C-alpha cells in the first residue's frame, strides 16, 4: 500500500519560503528513492529534485539556488523548502518514488569490439600495437517515477484567506423536469483554492457534478455543486450539501429545500 | 523542454501516435517516460525505459525511440484516453529530469447531445445579504463547444459575467457554468434576465423574473 500524502499550507505570501512535508506509508526511506515535481496552472510539469537513500540530493539547475530536501528515516517524512517564493511558484506540488540509476556503457571504435579492452576483431594477439584501443565509456542516466501521491495546492499571494459563503439553488415548480429534478449549492467568495463539496455525507453520489470555481474580478473565487433527484423524493427525503474549505479550516453544512412555488 | 505535440486528436477504436523530442544529452541519453494527468487525479505512470510498461497498463500502450526522438502510441482507443500526456529524460545526471512540453489527448467519436439549461435565481438567503448571483447551468452536451450570453430585459450583458471553460462530467458530457453577479437594486431594476445557450446553432434559453419564485 505504497502511499505519499503531502502536508503544508494552502497559501503563502511573496517573498517568504515555501516549507511542505511528504509523509509516507508502506514502505521504508531507507529502500527507495524520493522527489517532488510541481506543475503551475495550465503548464508542463517541472523537475525540482530528489534525494536517495544515501541521503544524496540532486536538484533542477534553475532552482537548485532556491531548493532544500531533506530526509526523517525514522517518522518516515521527506520535506521540501523553496524560498523567496512569487506568483510563479503557485502550483500544485506532489512527492513521489522515483527510480534512478546511472549505466555506464561503453562504445568501441569502427572496427573494434569490447574484450578488458576494445579489440580488433580477427586480432589473434593479445598485446598487438593495433589491435587494441581503450574503450570511450558513454554514460547513460535512468530517471522515471515510481509512484505518486495525491497532489497539495499551493498558492503565492498578498492577499488574506476567506471563508466560504453557502447558498441554496433549490429546485422550483417549474425548474422540474418531470421525474427527475435539479438542486445545489453557491460556494460563494472564497480564497485561495481548494474547496470540496460532498451532498448528505456523501451517501448521495448518484448524479453529483462540481463545478470548477471562477475568479472574479475581487480576487475570490465561486464555485457551484448540484445534484440530480427524483422528483418524486422532493419534500420527502432531505438534501444537505456539505462544503469544505480546508484554506480556512471551515465546514458548512447546507440544507437545500425546495423551493414552495 | 522536451518538445510535445501541443494537441492531438483520434478517433475510437484506431490508433494514435505521439513525439518527444529532446537532444542528445535528454532523449539522446534515452530512458524515456511517459505519464497520463487525468483532470482531477494524480498522474500515473505508464512507459519507463523508452519501452516498459508499468504494472496494470494494458498492452494498448507502447513506447519506442529513435535517436532524439521518442513515441507513444495508443491502440484500441478508448474514451478513459482523454487526457494529457508527458515524456520525461534525465539529462546529465540521473536527478536532473526534463519533462515535455505536454500534448492534450482528444477522443472523437461519441454520440451527440444536446446542453440541458436550467437557470437559478439569487437565493432568499444571498438577497437578504445585500447579494445577487444569477446562476446558469449547462449539463449533458457533446461537443463541448457552447456560447452563454445573458440578456437582462431583451438588451445584451457583459458585465458581471463569468463563465468557466466546459469540463467533462463523470458520465463524459460536457458542463459549463455561468454566474451573473449583480446587487439587488440592479436585480429588481428589471423585469426578466435571460441565459442563452448556443450548441449547434440551437440555443436553449432560460428566463427568470424576480417578481416570480422559478
Amino acid at each position: 500500500q505504497v502511499q505519499l500524502r503531502e502536508s503544508g499550507p494552502s497559501l503563502v505570501k511573496p517573498s517568504q519560503t515555501l516549507s511542505l512535508t511528504c509523509t509516507a506509508s508502506g514502505f521504508s526511506l531507507s529502500d527507495k528513492a524520493v522527489g517532488w515535481v510541481r506543475q503551475a496552472p495550465g503548464k508542463p510539469l517541472e523537475w525540482l529534485g530528489s534525494i536517495d537513500t544515501a541521503e544524496n540530493t540532486g536538484y533542477n539547475p534553475g532552482l537548485k539556488s532556491r531548493l532544500s530536501i531533506t530526509k526523517d528515516n525514522s517518522k518516515s517524512q521527506v520535506s521540501l523548502s523553496v524560498s523567496s517564493v512569487t506568483t510563479e511558484d503557485s502550483a500544485t506540488y506532489y512527492c513521489a518514488t522515483v527510480h534512478q540509476k546511472t549505466r555506464k556503457e561503453k562504445n568501441c571504435p569502427d572496427g573494434y569490439i569490447y574484450s578488458w579492452i576494445c579489440r580488433r576483431v580477427g586480432s589473434a594477439f593479445c598485446s598487438r600495437t593495433g589491435d587494441y584501443t581503450s574503450p570511450s565509456e558513454f554514460d547513460i542516466y535512468e530517471f522515471y517515477v515510481e509512484g505518486w501521491g495525491q497532489g497539495l495546492l499551493v498558492t503565492v499571494s498578498s492577499a488574506s484567506t476567506k471563508g466560504p459563503s453557502v447558498f441554496p439553488l433549490a429546485p422550483s415548480s417549474k425548474s422540474t423536469s418531470g421525474g427527475t429534478a435539479a438542486l445545489g449549492c453557491l460556494v460563494k467568495d472564497y480564497f485561495p483554492e481548494p474547496v470540496t463539496v460532498s451532498w448528505n455525507s456523501g451517501a448521495l453520489t448518484s448524479g453529483v457534478h462540481t463545478f470548477p470555481a471562477v475568479l472574479q474580478s475581487s480576487g475570490l473565487y465561486s464555485l457551484s455543486s448540484v445534484v440530480t433527484v427524483p422528483s418524486s423524493s422532493l419534500g420527502t427525503q432531505t438534501y444537505i450539501c456539505n462544503v469544505n474549505h480546508k484554506p480556512s479550516n471551515t465546514k458548512v453544512d447546507k440544507k437545500v429545500e425546495p423551493k414552495s412555488c | 523542454v522536451l518538445n510535445q505535440p501541443s494537441s492531438v486528436s483520434g478517433s475510437l477504436g484506431q490508433r494514435v501516435s505521439i513525439t518527444c523530442s529532446g537532444s542528445s544529452s535528454n532523449v539522446g541519453n534515452g530512458y524515456v517516460s511517459w505519464y497520463q494527468l487525468i483532470p482531477g487525479s494524480a498522474p500515473r505512470t505508464l512507459i519507463y525505459g523508452d519501452t516498459s510498461r508499468a504494472s496494470g497498463v494494458p498492452d494498448r500502450f507502447s513506447g519506442s525511440r529513435s535517436g532524439n526522438t521518442a513515441t507513444l502510441t495508443i491502440s484500441s482507443l478508448q474514451a478513459e484516453d482523454e487526457a494529457d500526456y508527458f515524456c520525461a529524460s534525465a539529462e546529465d545526471s540521473s536527478s536532473n529530469a526534463v519533462f515535455g512540453s505536454g500534448t492534450t489527448l482528444t477522443v472523437l467519436g461519441q454520440p451527440k447531445a444536446a446542453p440541458s439549461v436550467t437557470l437559478f435565481p439569487p437565493s432568499s438567503e444571498e438577497l437578504q445579504a445585500n447579494k445577487a448571483t444569477l446562476v446558469c447551468l449547462i449539463s449533458d452536451f457533446y461537443p463541448g463547444a457552447v456560447t452563454v450570453a445573458w440578456k437582462a430585459d431583451s438588451s445584451p450583458v457583459k458585465a458581471g459575467v463569468e463563465t468557466t471553460t466546459p469540463s467533462k462530467q463523470s458520465n463524459n458530457k460536457y458542463a459549463a457554468s455561468s454566474y451573473l453577479s449583480l446587487t439587488p437594486e440592479q436585480w429588481k431594476s428589471h423585469r426578466s434576465y435571460s441565459c442563452q445557450v448556443t450548441h449547434e446553432g440551437s440555443t436553449v434559453e432560460k428566463t427568470v423574473a424576480p417578481t416570480e419564485c422559478s
